[PDB]
């Protein structure tokens, strides 16, 4: 924050609030989104009862959730039953705030973001951590061991892919030289589109973010079909759709986070309006994601610790080192356009043999 | 670790318990607990009219329901001598293959599901769907169809079937394809599906596994083949097989199968020509309704028929045929009565799953799932 | 197997089963209740054979809204049932004229005839 | 050819031979000899063991030997090794009194499920199995199911004014030992068969 | 075999951008085929008259026996059926009913013949035992849905349609095809 | 609280509930693959839970064999409040074409049935008519033929216990 202004903590807090429940009503017309966006994938129509469009049935749903019965279960601890989607909540809206969605001023006189910070991704990561933390404690606080088996799978794979992130995020630091997002988001906007430097980090973020229930590993797991998944099973009324409620919104934080920072996100090159590209970018990588969550298999996790720990968190380091050894020598940022390139060149060659 | 895999949770598929002994993230012995749909059949039949069963007959594996139909049919009409038709015959071959193509349909789209995801079960839907709507046309029925008889089968084919078979047997191909496009050049499933599920043939022989699940571990024997009866034996016949027993093997295997049955449906369609549709002896088969308004032996034997039933001779019988669960087959004990004697019902699925313990020994959890669709189980058959 | 109660006369029945149960823990007994028809509960009778593992005791069919004070009869006896710690209750459907017929059979076969047709049921909807 | 090589070997030793014109053949071997003459049959190169069906024939109106009767079915995959395609039945009579009769899980691993089932819905006790627990009947059912003697359990179907249907007292059907509705039954009523 | 992961994802691509599949019950009526079975119909001959005699074969003809007739003797001032015979009462449980049509195949008048609804769900057990008068030619509906339509005054539209109906069913009505 | 006590508000989460109304399938024979062609054709219902606790609708879709009753008791009493019994097919409802030791003769023994479908298999749009039946049910817009209004639920009508 050497160069960005600062709103009064009434304004703060006031964006905060908007950013939540805009956030709500997000998750919840996502949720229609992916319903029918499915639906046109697998040949079939969505819900359009309870309609106009069908879009008035997370009005009917959320009705149905609350007046719902919001049982506790005895055999699980008191404390932790009710305090553990209290978490997974809290920590997974938080830190979508940072993602500047344009200019400063550009708010209406103020600040596209909530909060900005100096140090950003480790703001990131360190909310991370702490809805897992949400997921292996609903997991023993259920006191279901078959709840917990799942919850600790679970906590085991988005642990290590969470450790994935981290080195992925190495690389185009290295470049831009600050923790900051608006920095990164200019430096794109200058040198221009972070990926065309950074590519394998790229890949490996976006894979690490397979594992945060992105779908494609989901021996996350889901309860369903397997040794469960842990956290719900045991959750009825609103606790229930508070965990789902986090899970989608990590979903879509990660949707806005991979153009925010490897892309150039809003800051294209041309046109450039403020908030209009953002969050087509962030409709871009949801479709795409989407498209991901039908149309591909599961992993076991045994696999999926083999793919993210044994391959691409190697690879994430080893990525890193090649980029430090290009800033630290300061050839130019030019050897970065070519490697990168060529490196893609070469990930994506060797599939269609 | 015995982990309690419940009855009918969680998606441990078609209400069975599982008692996984297991300890991390293998699977030491599964100790697997049936029972939860018996029904009671082999009781109840033998209150009922050699007709009355055939309502009885397509209810156990309702999948390949055709396959209970014609093995009990076989099984009666032998032991009371009766002569099918030719062109009931080849209809009946046909239901058989098109209730295949159902089945298998469903087989593979369950799979699918099972451990992995979710797309490809619609697009079987959608193919099972034109297939039922050809069940609907001909038997007034989407499945449970009341159609074969001791002599034949109940009546003959609507204007409309021939034309919606040929539509379904053209893009079927294409679309068989499709499926198999998807699957045999396996994404993950490749990782997932190969090394899990055991099979050794000498096993499979010592436990009895006979149903298709048997000829993807390099066993070569198919009831239409080995012991042909409606006529199979005068087809233009693929039998499909795998090399080692995976999981993915089996799955293949069964794809392949649908093109060759969809190919024995072209080639029975291509046999068929106008006649009668069944066994006109009238202590088999009931008067033809038109002449009820004319002769006294017709209502005689129409009241008689339907009220009473008939006898067959005082014998055991039984005949092997091939669901798409394997060998199927009626051991029918009548004493000259209106109602079977008894009535044991072979059941495929029964005998198959001797073999689960030994399968899913030392395979993954998550592929635990995976391992028991892949063996295609219907508890309909399995309990009873 | 003993038989205690008469027809169709509620309160006398229920006292005199609350005098034959006693100390009784009944945690692996099952227990029978006998009626004609599925659906209609509201002008229903009601018999009970409870088989307790070690021996079996009938009651004939004066239970149930059938008869005045019944209803309330009923439901005092499955409360009581439930109290011991029976759990397992069952409904078992016969015809109207087997009912007679049926408590006049000898105990071992009524006995078998009686859990051959037994159907598993919530003993909820007798309270 | 291993069919043949059974049925000259049980006309020498006295055991008696059932054929229907159908194309079904048996073998009933005594008591004794069932154990070892069938581990025989194992090991005379029977690769599958089928079925095993019991057989309760209290209400079969010819008398039998022995009330329950249990049929194995032993086979020679022909897809195998040297398959012939051999298939036959094999007829064990079982008392009444005695349940007994030993298991071929030794033999077949197919043995143990079937040999529990046949436990469950008729008295019969296999002998060496692994495990006889009870199979398909629910875990507090008391008693054998299908044998005979054990009622089908019927319902009354339920219409509208005190109209009831007791189905073993509507059942237009006969049994072999059912009398029919007249004097008595002759003819096709006594058992029917066409002559092909 | 990484090219799969590609391919698969392509074909369903394709699908998406094909639109069409399905069909929207009840808004949209289901297409059914002609020998389909439904709901029981007894019909009458051109005269009017019954073609149920009332002679309980379909009854006998019963799986799950479900069918009670209590037979009855035409009066010869005012007819209801061709011989002296005629059903004092038809009743079919549908929830025994197994809808097998071994009835109406028994049936010697051309009687009992299984008819078109399926739209037949309804709360009380009892109210699902129908009786004769709930099944004639003449009668257009289900029995919750002509309860709905009394109880709102709004008519009865059935959610199916056929090509034509069977010549058994002969005199039975329904939205057919086009043929309207 | 239920759902319940101001006409504006009760109305509007009573449609919330039956526009939402949330089936928790319980497969049990050839019944449960007909009503997985009821998945395809949805849009109110077809996503779960699948696990009871999510849910409540419960669709009893099969034959009900006697050692299964209990299990399918807790499954029931195992599911959150509001919740519904669809009765799916002739062997759930009554007894069935199977009339003997083996099976429950109806499932309204265990479980309180709140709407009832006949067939075997019911074709999936007559399961559409009874859970639009249960919708419009727990609307409180329901009557049975002896002219009274049926409750949203039932299964708020048995002691529990
Ligand atoms: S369709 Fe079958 S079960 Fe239904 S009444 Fe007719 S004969 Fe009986
Ligand atoms: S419907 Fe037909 S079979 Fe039934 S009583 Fe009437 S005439 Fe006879
Ligand atoms: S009602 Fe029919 S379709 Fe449903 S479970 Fe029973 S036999 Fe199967």
């Amino acid at each position: 924050t050497w160069s960005y202004p600062v709103d009064p903590y009434w304004m703060v807090a006031l964006k905060a609030l908007l950013v939540v429940v805009g956030l709500l009503t997000a998750f919840a017309f996502m949720t229609l989104i992916e319903r029918r966006l499915l639906a046109r994938f697998q040949v079939r129509m969505g819900p359009n009862r309870v309609g106009p469009f069908g879009l008035l049935q997370p009005l009917a749903d959320a009705i149905k959730s609350i007046f719902k019965e919001d049982i506790v279960v005895a055999q699980a601890d008191r404390f932790l039953f009710v305090l553990a989607p209290l978490i997974s909540v809290v920590f997974a809206l938080l830190a979508f705030g940072l993602i500047p969605f344009g200019p400063p001023g550009s708010f209406f006189g103020y600040q596209p973001w909530v909060i900005n910070l100096d140090l950003g991704i480790l703001y990131l990561f360190a909310v991370s951590e702490l809805a897992v933390y949400g997921i292996f404690l609903s997991g023993w606080a259920s006191g279901s061991k078959y709840s917990l088996l799942g919850s600790l799978r679970s906590s085991a794979s988005l642990i290590s892919y969470e450790l994935g992130l981290g080195l992925a995020l190495l690389a185009p630091v290295l470049l831009v030289g600050s923790l900051n997002l608006n920095d990164i988001v200019n430096w794109q906007k200058e040198h221009g589109w972070l990926f065309l430097y950074a590519f394998p980090a790229f890949l490996v973020y976006l894979i690490a973010s397979m594992a945060e229930a992105a779908r494609t590993p989901f021996d996350l797991p889901e309860a369903e079909q397997e040794l469960v998944g842990g956290y719900h099973t045991e959750y009825s009324s609103i606790k229930w759709a508070l965990f789902q409620m986090a899970e989608y919104i990590h979903f879509i934080t990660a949707s806005a986070l991979i153009p925010t920072l490897f892309l150039g996100g809003w800051t294209m090159p041309v046109l450039e309006v403020p908030y209009l590209w953002m969050f087509l970018k962030i409709a871009f990588f949801l479709f795409f994601f989407i498209w991901i969550r039908a149309t591909w298999f599961r992993l076991r996790y045994d696999q999926l610790l083999r793919f993210g720990w044994g391959f691409l968190f190697p690879l994430a380091l080893l990525w890193f080192l090649v980029t430090a050894l290009v800033v630290a020598l300061d050839l130019p940022r030019t050897y970065l356009l070519y490697l990168s390139a060529l490196s893609f060149l070469v990930l994506l060659g060797a599939v269609l043999y | 670790m015995t982990l309690n895999v419940g009855p009918q949770h969680p998606s441990t598929h078609g209400v069975l318990r599982l008692m996984v002994t297991l300890s991390g993230e293998e699977v030491l012995e599964v100790v697997p607990h049936i029972g939860y749909l018996h029904t009671g059949f082999e009781k109840t039949m033998e209150h009922r009219t050699y007709l009355q069963n055939i309502t009885y007959t397509p209810r156990m594996d309702y999948l390949h329901s055709f396959a209970h139909d014609l093995a009990y049919a076989l099984a009666v009409e032998k032991l009371l001598g009766a002569v099918v038709p030719p062109r009931a015959e080849t209809i009946r071959v046909i239901l058989n293959e098109l209730s295949r193509l159902a089945s298998h349909l469903v087989f593979l789209g369950t799979g699918l599901l099972d451990l992995g995801a979710l797309t490809p079960f619609f697009y079987a839907f959608r193919e099972r769907e034109t297939i039922l709507d050809l069940f609907e046309w001909v038997t007034g029925q989407r499945f449970h169809h009341n159609y074969i008889r001791i002599g034949g089968v109940k009546e003959d084919l609507p204007e409309e079937f021939v034309p919606e078979l040929k539509k379904l047997l053209e893009v079927l191909p294409h679309r068989i394809d499709e499926y198999e496009a998807l699957f045999a050049e396996s994404p993950i499933f490749y990782e997932r599906a190969r090394g899990v599920g055991v099979i050794p043939p000498e096993v499979a022989i010592d436990l009895g596994l006979t149903g298709g699940s048997l000829r993807a571990s390099g066993v070569n024997y198919d009831v239409r083949k080995a012991y042909p009866y409606s006529g199979y034996e005068t087809y233009t016949f693929d039998v499909p097989l795998g090399e080692r027993g995976d999981v993915f093997d089996r799955m293949l295997v069964r794809i392949r199968e649908m093109r060759e049955s969809v190919k024995i449906i072209k080639q029975a369609l291509e046999r068929l020509e106008p006649g009668p549709v069944r066994d006109p002896n009238p202590q088999i088969t009931p008067p033809p309704r038109h002449l009820l308004e004319t002769s006294m032996e017709a209502v005689i034997y129409h009241f008689k028929h339907y009220t009473e039933g008939f006898h067959p001779p005082k014998g055991e019988v039984y005949v092997p045929t091939e669901s798409a669960r394997g060998e199927l087959g009626y051991y029918i004990v009548s004493d000259g009565g209106s109602m079977p004697y008894r009535v044991k019902v072979r059941a495929p699925s029964f005998v198959n799953l001797q073999s689960l313990p030994y399968a899913c020994k030392g395979e993954q959890v998550p592929d635990m799932v995976a391992i028991i669709a892949s063996l295609d189980p219907v508890m309909g058959d399995v309990d009873r | 197997m003993v038989r205690v109660g008469m027809r169709a006369a509620p309160r006398v029945s229920l006292e005199a089963l609350k005098a034959a149960l006693g100390g009784l823990k009944l945690s692996e007994a099952k227990v029978y209740l006998i009626t004609d028809w599925q659906d209609k509960r509201d002008q229903a009778r009601y018999a009970l054979l409870l088989h307790t593992g070690k021996k079996d005791l009938l009651v004939p069919d004066a239970f149930g809204p059938a008869f005045p004070g019944g209803e309330e009869a009923l439901s005092e006896l499955v409360g009581l049932l439930l109290a011991q710690g029976a759990r397992r209750f069952y409904e078992a459907v016969v015809s109207p004229g087997e009912m007679t017929a049926l408590l006049d059979l000898p105990p071992e076969e009524l006995l078998k005839r009686v859990m051959a047709i037994a159907n598993p049921t919530d003993p909820g909807i007798y309270l | 050819m291993r069919l043949e090589r059974v049925l000259e070997e049980a006309r020498a030793k006295g055991y008696p031979i059932e054929d229907n014109g159908l194309g079904n053949l048996w073998v009933v071997l005594p008591r004794e000899r069932f154990k070892e003459e069938m581990a025989h049959y194992k090991a005379m190169g029977f690769n599958f063991l089928a079925d095993i069906v019991g057989l309760d024939y209290l209400t079969y109106p010819d008398p039998r030997p022995e009330r329950f009767a249990v049929v194995y079915e032993l086979v020679s995959l022909p897809g195998w090794k040297d398959g012939d395609g051999s298939r036959f039945f094999v007829r064990v009579y079982v008392p009444e009194e005695d349940p007994r009769l030993p298991t071929v899980t030794d033999l077949w691993g197919s043995a143990n499920f079937l040999e529990r089932e046949v436990y469950d819905l008729f008295g019969i006790v296999f002998e060496g199995h692994p495990d006889l627990r009870k199979i398909l009947t629910p875990e507090d059912l008391e008693g054998h199911p299908l044998r005979k003697d054990y009622p089908l359990g019927e319902t009354p179907t339920l219409f509208r004014e005190g109209r009831y249907i007791i189905p073993a007292e509507f059942r237009a059907a006969l049994t072999g030992k059912d009398p029919g509705l007249t004097f008595y039954k002759g003819g096709s009523r006594k058992g029917y068969r066409s002559l092909w | 075999t990484l090219k799969a992961l590609a391919q698969s994802l392509g074909i369903t691509l394709k699908y998406l951008f094909s639109k069409p599949v399905t069909v929207p019950y009840p808004d949209a009526p289901v297409a059914l085929k002609p020998r389909f079975h439904g709901r029981h119909v007894l019909t009458r001959h051109p005269n009017g008259l019954e073609k149920c005699i009332g002679c309980s074969l379909c009854a006998a003809a019963c799986p799950a026996y479900a069918i009670y007739v209590e037979p009855a003797e035409n009066d010869p001032e005012n007819p209801v059926s061709a011989g002296e015979r005629y059903a004092k009462v038809y009743e079919i449980n549908m929830l025994r009913c197994i809808f097998c049509g071994l009835c109406e195949e028994a049936c010697p008048t051309g009687a009992i013949v299984l008819g078109y609804d399926f739209e037949m769900a309804d709360y009380e057990y009892s109210d699902l035992v129908y009786g004769k008068e709930d099944m004639l030619v003449d009668v257009v509906g289900t029995k919750p849905q002509r309860r709905e339509a009394k109880r709102t005054g709004k008519p009865v539209k059935v959610g199916y349609v056929v090509p034509y109906v069977r010549p058994e069913l002969e005199g039975f009505k329904a939205p057919t095809e086009g043929g309207k | 609280r239920e759902g319940i006590l101001f006409t504006t508000l009760e109305k509007l989460v009573a449609w919330g509930r039956s526009n939402s109304l949330w089936p928790a399938t319980f497969g049990l024979a050839c019944c449960a693959i007909e009503m997985m062609a009821s998945t395809d054709a949805r849009n109110d219902l077809a996503r779960f839970g699948a696990s009871p606790r999510q849910a409540d609708v419960m669709i009893v879709a099969g034959r009900l064999s006697k050692k299964m009753a209990p299990v399918m008791r807790r499954v029931w009493e195992q599911m959150p409040d509001p919740k519904w019994v669809i009765s799916m097919g002739a062997c759930a409802s009554s007894g069935g074409m199977f009339n003997n030791y083996a099976i429950v003769q109806n499932v309204d023994s265990v479980v309180p049935v709140d709407v009832y479908v006949p067939g075997c298999p019911p074709r999936p749009e007559a399961l559409i008519y009874a859970v639009m039946q249960l919708q419009k049910k727990v609307r409180g817009q329901a009557y049975n033929e002896r002219g009274e209004r049926l409750p949203p639920v039932a299964a708020w009508k048995r002691t529990r216990g």
